[PDB]
């Protein structure tokens, strides 16, 4: 059994946030929701589809029907920024299942698109029989990005290491991604690419061993 | 009040086992399930299984059954999770959580999670103090504003955190951007530091990144040239 959530939702302060959790016949199950504020342990914000535990603001509301459970947050405030997860229990497999989570950003500034800088391996590193491509990503908001690498036209998933975003002094975000290769790999392709996706738009930089 | 107190950070070699603990207070340990849930860095919550401390009965998720083991010691109100044959995918925060949400209906006879522990961080790594290798990132103007160039230093494969980077012994601070390190699958860190400078300065001004990894008593002054 699989539960589907959007990886991110952005909302202006005071507006209403809706976070969905899709699952076939999820309406039959009871859905609980967690809020995981940055660096804090998960807490329960909605239980049994639509109940609120004590302490939780009345702005937090839940709904569950058919194939979709929804967490609704009215009059959202900055303090509501967090990752939200739905969870159910699947009786057929005796498993607890979490959705993939939703990052909720409460927009404190306009959206900002990332700048991407891509460095090829240094000749010094190649001499040490290693090769690392360095993809530096900066000045973006909200602080969520996905990075994909390519060798020529083909996706590369092995040897990829990517950081979580970190807030800069200008209150925008930075992250970095690294691709490790053998010198032989680096030399035997025509090019490699770092593709950065942010808010459905993509920036791709390419480097070549030549 | 209800608390679950978890054991501290561990750094473990590939192939080893780790056994983390979860001690319950503020309620009667045998009254509720203990669930285990892990979270790899930047990723989602993943349920591992539960144990009922009264009966001792376990329910392992398919993905974890048979290379992890859940137990408990009711004399000290403590639940344990042992993870075997560690690999890089096992680098994660391991949470315990109480099954305090009683079922309301026999048709959905499930005890949901209410109170969570703070998590135990497990890093799978070669684990020894290790100094970095430092490589130059040669100047490029492709992605910077007009008339400027970015040059940098790649600081590779060190443990533990942190490494510090300055430029020209601190005389250069404008335009410096040091990116926080990534923890690689190897269990070693890498980071990059780049500075943006006038392109006309390149044939003339010398740029040196000053790298310091105190845990390994390593310092590197790397000249970065066009």
């Amino acid at each position: 059994s699989v539960l589907t959530q959007p990886p991110s939702v952005s909302v202006a302060p005071g507006q209403t946030a809706r976070i969905t959790c899709g699952g076939n016949d999820i309406g039959r199950k009871s859905v609980h929701w967690n809020q995981q504020k940055p660096g804090q342990a998960p807490v329960l914000v909605v239980c049994y589809d639509s109940d609120r535990p004590s302490g939780i603001p009345e702005r937090f509301s839940g709904s569950n029907s058919g194939n979709t459970a929804t967490l609704t947050i009215s009059r959202v405030e900055a303090g509501d920024e967090a990752d939200y997860y739905c969870q159910v229990w699947d009786s057929s497999s005796d498993h607890v299942i979490f959705g993939g989570g939703t990052k909720l950003t409460v927009l404190g500034q306009p959206k900002a698109a990332p700048s991407v800088t891509l460095f090829p391996p240094s000749s010094e590193e190649l001499q040490a029989n290693k090769a690392t491509l360095v993809c530096l990503i900066s000045d973006f908001y909200p602080g969520a990005v996905t990075v994909a690498w390519k060798a020529d036209s083909s996706p590369v998933k092995a040897g990829v290491e990517t950081t979580t975003p970190s807030k800069q002094s200008n209150n925008k975000y930075a992250a970095s991604s690294y691709l490790s290769l053998t010198p032989e790999q680096w030399k035997s392709h025509r090019s490699y690419s770092c593709q950065v996706t942010h808010e459905g738009s993509t920036v791709e930089k390419t480097v070549a061993p030549t | 009040e209800v608390q679950l107190v978890q054991s501290g950070a561990e750094v473990k070699k590939p192939g080893a086992s780790v056994k983390v603990s979860c001690k319950a207070s503020g309620y009667t340990f045998t009254d509720y399930h203990i669930n285990w849930v892990r979270q790899a860095p930047g990723q989602g919550l993943e349920w591992m299984g539960w144990i009922h401390p009264n009966s001792g009965d376990t329910n392992y998720a398919q993905k974890f059954q048979g290379w992890v083991t859940m137990t408990r010691d009711t004399a000290i109100s403590t639940a344990y999770m042992e993870v075997n044959g560690l690999k890089s995918d096992d680098t994660a925060v391991y949470y315990c959580a109480r099954g305090g949400l009683e079922p309301r209906s026999v048709d959905y006879y499930y005890y949901g999670m209410d109170v969570w522990g703070q998590g135990t961080t497990v890093t799978v790594s070669s684990a020894s103090t290790k100094g970095p290798s430092v490589f130059p990132l040669a100047p490029s103007s492709k992605s910077t504003s007009g008339g400027t160039a970015a040059l940098g230093c790649l600081v590779k494969d060190y443990f533990p955190e942190p490494v510090t980077v300055s430029w020209n012994s601190g005389a250069l601070t404008s335009g410096v951007h040091t990116f926080p390190a990534v923890l690689q699958s190897s269990g070693l860190y890498s980071l990059s530091s780049v500075v943006t400078v006038p392109s006309s300065s390149l044939g003339t001004q010398t740029y040196i990144c000053n790298v310091n990894h105190k845990p390994s008593n390593t310092k590197v002054d790397k000249r970065v040239e066009p």
